[PDB]
């Protein structure tokens, strides 16, 4: 498209046009800094985005999924083009955000905060362990013995090597890509309570690049995005439909910082 | 030339091999096999020092006829050293060439292997013993009172004038510099090659002999880019099978252009890029920054980091085949140029494919100066019992021992450098050391110690004013109650301009002189008392 191409192109004319710190801007070199160490967790500044092009605040909330995807395509087509040897280790990228002009306390968010940009914090409690997931749709045809091909929703087209036939199928335990997974339980601090009552909480999902980072009993900072479980069994109802809530993780900052930590000025 | 003398060699002999070396064992095991071919029993010898040699001849004080010593000769006017030598057949074949000519003449009991493009000492004897002053040759050797068939005594004046004006070249011999010369047993290969011996393992042994001191930094090859014709011309031209070589045992040996970084084959990488000098010093890794520049090269190669801590043998395939297919071309542009060199390789069978030099860095590590008091000679007897195809449980132990030493080496270098123990102390550089290691007791490892500090400091902290200055080092022996070993070593990158220190330390010996020894046929070495060096160092400055 004409305008709907300009996003990645403005990222391209961003990471070698916007400058701070007396030349040799970070993201000219931060990306190769990270491709060296084989990390694949590049991070963005929002304030730098406001310094260069303030357009990217209204264009975002209408579907930030697509914003993040159109982000990651740029990191791919940059890195794997300029480091073509790289295409061995992970071959997938996404980016992070760590600058938001707002800290939304718990017990403050409602349906108005649906599917858009967030910041929130709190405390961890008990949650699950570490498990992997699926990533791709591939089956094995069972009438004719072929594979249907590569393709929260099912697809199942009639087109396939078996003369576009074989509604039936079966599945292997290999040749399909996987994805690490973990859950969390976010509870608010027992300092900033309404002074003596039960607290409130939500669940949160984090994804494969972000695991074995959190822990029970810790301090926290997350951007997150507000989810919507699309149906907890709509039917004859209670005095409420049985609906639920999660936030999906984009980027964490921990507050303890128990490692060698700060990024480096040029001088 | 002994296509004529070798037919003298049937009767009894003694085959000596002077002080430990890889030239030694390589040039001598071949002769062991030769002499068990025509049905003679013989003798192989360990030398721990020239006293061991004199007591050996004392222990072999018979009239044994075809007595042999190899890789020695510059010790004495060996007629003077050797009384019972009357008409006995001696043989030298040594590559330490700068020897006096008193040992060459007297053509009964020596064998002049004089053959070189240097006719530099032709009249060198025509005045030393032939003339004399203050003593019928009819010369200064005889009377000098106008009796020898401006004044009556200007005879001596012209005599010493010639004598000293050509001591300008005698002091050039044995009193300015020393070296070695040519191979140890490649001459011996071409000797035996007339007798129809197609022993591929002998070719491997002589390859071991050369690639010790083919180390164009340690000792010069010269023939190298000419032996890429010569040795192949020995082997490649004569092919016993043009179509039948897909065989298990000892497939006809090969040559390829590969590198001299340490133990690329049997270990992981990122520790093995770390212990050589040429790769390390030119990337400066004992400082933190060098890991970063290394890492940014690994980017350009784009090997995985996890893989770079797996054994090269243990990697997956395509990287471990394409490795050197990449590194040779995109390393030339990033500070390092000259690790790629000319060497060989072959497998016995299926186990793995040994690297044509990777024995020598186990051999050097078989020098175990242990407190059992026996182990040097046992180390010799193990070493020459190692180079075969048979004994191989021990070569792996050698490799292990070698690598743990080589990664102990650096452990002292960081310790010594950033405390700035690099004492200038005047005209040369100077180092001192305090207590003993089983690692670096003996001096081979000690020169290896010096030849990492040296490049490191002298390349990286100076202008180009002092990058060409020589080296010394202490090394204590809590073994022998305090002797404070020393070795002399040369400045940077001058291949042909080798050691002043064939004698140069002896300046202070001439001035004062304190309990000095030269027990080794090796010149580049000395041995002292425990702490009687300080005033001797004040002497030994100039």
């Amino acid at each position: 498209l004409g305008p709907r191409t300009e996003i990645a192109n403005r990222f391209q004319s961003f990471l070698r046009t916007f400058v701070d710190e007396r030349g040799a801007y970070t993201y000219r070199d931060r990306i190769r800094r990270m491709c060296e160490q084989n990390m694949s967790s590049f991070v963005v500044s929002y304030t730098d985005l406001a310094n260069k092009e303030h357009v990217l605040a209204y264009f975002l909330p209408e579907a930030p999924f697509q914003m993040l995807e159109i982000f990651d395509k740029v990191a791919k087509d940059m890195v794997l083009s300029i480091f073509p040897t790289y295409e061995r280790v992970t071959t997938e990228i996404h980016v992070r955000i760590s600058e938001l002009p707002l800290i939304e306390e718990l017990r403050t968010f409602r349906k108005l905060h649906l599917n858009q940009l967030v910041r929130t914090l709190g405390v961890v409690t008990a949650t699950t362990g570490v498990l992997p997931q699926l990533s791709v749709i591939k089956y094995d045809c069972v009438k004719c013995g072929y594979v249907l091909g590569p393709f929260n929703t099912e697809i199942k087209p009639g087109s396939c090597p078996e003369c576009q036939s074989t509604g039936p199928f079966s599945i292997n335990m290999e040749q399909t890509l996987y994805r690490n997974y973990q859950k969390i339980t976010l509870q608010e601090s027992p300092g900033r309570i309404p002074a003596g009552r039960i607290p409130r909480s939500k669940d949160v999902i984090l994804l494969a690049d972000l695991c074995d980072q959190c822990k029970p009993g810790d301090e926290l900072e997350v951007t997150g995005i507000y989810t919507n479980n699309y149906d907890g069994s709509l039917n004859t109802d209670q005095g409420f439909p049985v609906f639920a809530t999660v936030i999906i993780a984009n980027h964490v900052v921990v507050k303890d910082s128990k490692q060698v930590v700060q990024s480096l000025t040029d001088e | 030339l002994r296509n004529d003398f070798y037919r003298q060699l049937v009767g009894k002999r003694i085959l000596i091999v002077v002080n430990y070396d890889i030239d030694a064992i390589c040039a001598s095991r071949i002769l062991q096999a030769l002499f068990k071919y025509d049905h003679m029993l013989y003798t192989v010898v360990p030398i721990m020092g020239v006293t061991g040699l004199k007591r050996a001849y004392g222990e072999h004080q018979g009239d044994v006829k075809y007595v042999v010593l190899v890789n020695c000769g510059g010790c004495v006017d060996i007629v003077e050293l050797l009384q019972p030598s009357d008409d006995v057949t001696f043989f030298i074949c040594d590559s330490h060439r700068p020897l006096d000519v008193c040992n060459i003449y007297s053509d009964r009991q020596v064998c002049i292997l004089g053959d070189a493009s240097l006719e530099e000492n032709i009249p060198a004897f025509e005045t030393i013993f032939y003339d004399s002053e203050g003593e019928d040759s009819g010369a200064g050797e005889s009377d000098q009172e106008d009796q020898a068939p401006h004044e009556q005594r200007i005879l001596k004046q012209r005599a010493r004038r010639q004598w000293e004006s050509e001591r300008d070249r005698i002091m050039f011999e044995y009193t300015q510099f020393s070296y070695y010369g040519r191979s140890a047993a490649l001459m011996v290969f071409e000797l035996a090659w007339k007798l129809s011996k197609d022993n591929m393992d002998l070719l491997w042994w002589a390859i071991v002999g050369i690639t010790e001191q083919l180390l164009l930094g340690k000792i010069e090859s010269g023939a190298y880019t000419l032996e890429l014709e010569q040795i192949q011309s020995h082997v490649s031209r004569l092919t016993n099978k043009t179509n039948d070589q897909n065989t298990m045992s000892a497939s006809k040996i090969t040559f390829e252009n590969d590198l001299h970084l340490v133990l690329y084959r049997h270990w992981p990488v990122t520790e093995s890029m770390r212990y050589s000098r040429y790769s390390s010093c030119q990337l400066k890794l004992w400082t933190l920054r060098g890991e970063k520049r290394l890492h940014e090269l690994l980017l350009e190669m784009g090997l995985p980091l996890v893989h770079a801590r797996q054994t090269y043998g243990a990697m997956d395939l395509v990287l471990r085949k394409e490795f050197f297919s990449m590194v040779e071309r995109l390393a030339e542009k990033y500070d390092i140029a000259d690790i790629v060199y000319g060497t060989f390789t072959l497998s016995y069978g299926y186990r793995s494919r040994y690297a044509a030099a990777d024995y020598v860095y186990a051999l050097l590590a078989i020098m175990e100066s242990v407190k059992k008091h026996k182990t040097p000679e046992d180390c010799f007897l193990e070493a020459s019992d190692a180079l075969s195809r048979q004994h191989k449980q021990l070569l792996s132990a050698g490799i292990d021992q070698a690598k743990l030493l080589h990664a102990a080496v650096f452990r002292q270098v960081q310790s010594s450098l950033e405390a700035r123990q690099v004492h200038s102390a005047g005209s040369f550089f100077y180092y001192v050391l305090q207590e003993e290691h089983a690692f670096f007791s003996y001096p081979y490892a000690l020169g290896l110690l010096a030849r990492f500090l040296l490049r490191g400091h002298v390349a990286t902290s100076r202008a180009r004013q002092a990058s060409d200055l020589p080296l010394i080092a202490s090394c204590p022996l809590n073994a022998s109650e305090g002797m404070c070993l020393l070795v002399g070593i040369v400045p940077v990158r001058e291949d042909s301009p080798r050691n002043f220190f064939g004698k140069a330390f002896e300046q202070a010996a001439q001035k004062s002189g304190v309990a000095l020894l030269q027990d080794f046929f090796e010149p580049a070495v000395v041995q002292l008392r425990q702490s009687d060096l300080t005033r001797f160092l004040d002497s030994l400055t100039v």
